[PDB]
């Protein structure tokens, strides 16, 4: 469940709460900025519907709203650029204190394409892997994406099974990043299609994307 | 109330056990301790609590020496798994227990786990391609020290190798890049001594 959300300088943002949580009494929100401490911000009453604020903050500028009952959202009004990092919503028991997924909040003014969504390049197999070792891998490219936050894995066509994939480290491309992720396939499955999905929040219409990776299909040298 | 994780990253082999430090200041009389577990993902799981009038948690391959006198709440992680590769974060209650009760963090610790000592293992070496695209792929090499460079006359961009550990515990290395010269790129790997050609394989 980890999310992310891009907004500009100066509007407000939204935060889900990703815990299932039965008969809550206090919903605590916590920011965690690369390497500083995790801090609690707020806590919401759940009984009386109030924000109780950590000493030093305004008013206004956190608020949780309950679109239904037991789920709630943090609001964020006129946001800077160091409200951006990874917001958690948290409770104690299941006593132990829990935390959501958490949700990375990218705030950002920087002027960028329209097109900010994974982009794809596919690799098939080399013939003296598969020739040599009985097995074949296959390589998924994305590149040209913001933000960083992101998620790939593999699956057979007709298949829900998650496949045992590797993958790079997300690495910075000017303005944007870039991610490769691998899977080596034995003889036997390189007669069947794989799908490379993509997990990202600035896919075309907020759904994942499915890179379908072509079997491998016999060639006569003549 | 203050919570101070001195070491930033730490480093230990396989099956092995590494111990995490943990300094805090508070005026409570009675309080908690926690320690929770940082994916790369960003969730945090909790791993294990500690109580002021408790004697030293134990839960799984986690335990925790509590001296109050100190003040000092160290982690042990025993039986190292590959999997136990996160960061760690040791958190005091304010004083913990109640409902409307905050947790002060550290800023946590970062914990490397490597693969076993092992026999050296030569790696096999082959190039794939798309179009400019050219990304090496070095399989199963043990230890981790190559140069992989892919030879190109007319290279676009090269990107930093990723290494990482494979399901035998030994490494998976591949190398991107753009070049104009792709289709007639070829890439060539120094490890333990040797040198392997992706062309020795062709
Ligand atoms: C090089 O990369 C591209 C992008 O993934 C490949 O083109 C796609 O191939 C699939 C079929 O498997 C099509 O459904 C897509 O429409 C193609 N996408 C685009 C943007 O063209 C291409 O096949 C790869 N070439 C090689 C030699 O592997
Ligand atoms: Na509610
Ligand atoms: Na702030």
């Amino acid at each position: 469940g980890t999310k992310s959300v891009t907004r500009p300088t100066r509007s407000s943002a939204e935060i889900t709460c990703d815990l299932t949580v039965i008969n809550a009494f206090y919903i605590h929100w916590y920011l965690h900025q690369e390497g500083k401490a995790p801090q609690r911000l707020l806590y919401y009453d759940v009984s009386n519907s109030k924000d109780v604020l950590e000493s030093g903050l305004s008013p206004g500028k956190y608020y949780t709203h309950t679109p239904r009952r037991w789920s709630w959202i943090l609001i964020l009004r006129n946001l800077i650029e160091n409200d951006s990092g990874v917001y958690y919503c948290a409770t104690w028991d299941r006593y132990k204190k829990l935390f959501g997924s958490g949700t990375t909040l990218v705030v950002t003014d920087k002027q960028l394409d329209a097109d900010v969504s994974p982009k794809p390049t596919i690799f098939l197999p080399s013939i003296a892997e598969t020739k040599l070792q009985k097995a074949g891998t296959y390589l998924c490219l994305l590149e040209k994406f913001f933000p960083d936050v992101i998620k790939i894995h593999w699956q057979e066509k007709k298949s829900n099974t998650i496949l045992g994939s590797q993958e790079g480290n997300t690495m910075k491309t000017n303005d944007t990043y870039m991610k490769f992720s691998w899977l080596t396939v034995p003889e036997e499955s390189l007669d069947k299609e794989h799908r490379c999905i993509v997990r990202h929040e600035n896919n075309k219409n907020g759904v994942d994307q499915e890179i379908i990776f072509p079997p491998i299909k016999t060639d006569v040298i003549t | 109330q203050k919570v101070t994780q001195a070491q930033s990253s730490v480093s230990m082999p396989v099956r092995k056990a590494v111990t995490l430090n943990c300094l805090y200041e508070t005026s409570w009389w009675s309080y908690y301790i926690f320690w929770y577990k940082q994916l790369p993902s960003k969730e945090m799981i909790f791993l294990i609590r500690q109580g002021s009038d408790e004697q030293n948690a134990k839960s799984g391959r986690y335990s925790v020496n509590f001296k109050k006198a100190a003040k000092s709440v160290a982690l042990t992680i025993s039986a190292l798994q590959l999997e136990d590769s996160a960061k760690y974060f040791c958190a005091l209650g304010d004083p913990g227990g109640l409902n409307t009760d905050k947790l002060i963090f550290g800023k946590g610790t970062r914990v490397t786990v490597e693969p076993r000592s092992q026999p050296h293992t030569k790696p096999s070496v082959f190039v794939m391609k798309n179009g400019t695209n050219v990304a090496c792929l070095v399989k199963e090499f043990y230890p981790k020290d190559i140069r992989i460079n892919l030879v190109s006359s007319k290279k676009i961009t090269e990107f930093d190798p990723a290494i990482v550990i494979s399901p035998s515990g030994k490494y998976n290395a591949v190398k991107l890049g753009k070049y104009e010269d792709s289709n007639s790129v070829t890439c060539s790997v120094q490890h333990d001594n040797k040198t392997v050609h992706s062309t020795d394989f062709e």
